[PDB]
């Protein structure tokens, strides 16, 4: 419906990985990890003596290549810390500027998936359990503390995400499976203080905050989740409040919104979701490359646009969690960010559009034309 | 019953 | 198998 | 060590 130029969002290409000598075989969800807009980590398994490329997106996409002997490697959201795992069992986390081994241990059961829950905490998911590690606590040989057990709805799925709230007492683990020819998503929600889990359908999940009128300067906590039904194709975005403070007068009213899928994208599904707390914007990215911008307080879709033709396989927050970055199958890392300085021109054009539409309606059956 | 109305 | 790489 |  619209072009990139006319929409009030700025589009950037942070790096072309393939123009840096990165082979297309390593541009997949398990080989190229994306934890923040600071580093890209490419695990190159090529002849036994595997290597890792760390692309520093901040310092002019500088490539630091080192030979590594593991089957997975990820970078810290902002520091120069690398976590490496081998056989799913031996885990070793290093600071690269102090040359110091922050952590080193061996789990009993292998780790299927891991991700940084916060600047301080790294989450692990095994075939049966969900664990968490404070890698900066000083205890080098300390194995991760068990968080909870995997809900049965996650069985026979591949875990693709692990998200937490800022207080680290609400968690969501996202797995997907193949169903009715499409991709179905399952989410385990977990409240730590209640020690209770809940099973929902969904491809994407995130926790965020929003200041509501009347609550002063105190935010309210909301959980955002996106799903597309593998059977019906219906897609839904849901925003629901968690742990409301009774001293606050205004609470977030649960919102549900339809997610749009064009007729050619029947096998598309949501792959990522990021939220700008500052601007109250939900960015929902799909695998085919469609970005949706929703307004956080009302859940209303502001606009939909196609930012890439190649499929995306991973995403992350961009700027200071004000936008969304993603890596497509080609290796382009693309960033999308709302730009308030472009909203006024966008509004002026929409006002012209509605004036013209009114005029043609008066050409039809609307009272007018004098 | 459930944690949330999801 | 990698579902996201399908 | 998995890295050096």
């Amino acid at each position: 419906a619209m072009a990139m130029s006319d929409l009030p969002i700025e589009f950037t290409e942070l790096v072309d990985l393939m123009s840096l000598g990165i082979s297309p075989q390593f541009l997949d969800f398990r080989s190229t990890t994306f934890e923040s807009d600071h580093f890209v980590t490419v695990r190159e398994t090529k002849d036994g003596t595997n290597s890792v490329a760390i692309v520093d997106l901040a310092k002019g996409n500088e490539v630091t290549r080192k030979n590594m002997g593991g089957d997975s490697a990820i970078m810290h959201p902002s520091q120069m810390v690398i976590s490496v795992r081998a056989n799913g069992t031996i885990v070793q986390i290093f600071n690269l500027e102090t040359k110091s081994k922050l952590k080193s241990f061996t789990l009993d059961e292998p780790v299927i998936f891991w991700r940084w829950l916060s600047e301080t905490t790294l989450g692990f998911v095994t075939a049966r359990s969900i664990l968490t590690s404070n890698v900066f606590d000083g205890n080098v040989n300390a194995k991760p503390q068990l968080l909870t057990l995997r809900h049965a709805n996650l069985n026979n799925t591949q875990i693709i995400n692990f998200v937490a709230n800022k207080n680290l007492d609400w968690f969501a683990v996202v797995g997907i499976l193949q169903e009715n020819g499409r991709i179905a998503g399952r989410i385990q929600l977990f409240s730590k203080q209640r020690n209770i889990s809940q099973a929902i359908d969904g491809h994407v999940a995130i926790f965020t905050n929003i200041l509501l009128e009347g609550n002063g300067s105190t935010p309210v906590q909301v959980f955002v989740t996106g799903n597309r039904n593998a059977t019906t194709g219906a897609g839904e975005l849901r925003i629901i409040e968690i742990d409301h403070d009774a001293s606050l007068p205004s609470q977030y009213q649960k919102e549900t919104t339809d997610i749009f899928f064009p007729p050619d994208a029947t096998n598309d599904f949501p792959i990522a979701v990021q939220v700008s707390e500052k601007y109250g914007i939900i960015y929902l990215l799909t695998k085919y490359g469609f970005i949706h911008l929703y307004e956080l307080e009302t859940g209303t879709n502001l606009f939909v646009n196609r930012i890439t033709a190649e499929s995306v396989f991973t995403a992350a927050p961009y700027n200071h969690e004000n936008g969304i970055a993603c890596i497509n199958k080609k290796g382009q890392v693309l960033a999308v960010e709302i730009s308030t300085s472009q909203i006024v021109p966008y509004i002026l054009n929409k006002l012209s559009n509605v004036a013209l539409a009114l005029i043609v309606a008066t050409r039809g059956g609307l009272p007018g034309a004098d | 019953q459930d944690l949330l109305d999801l």
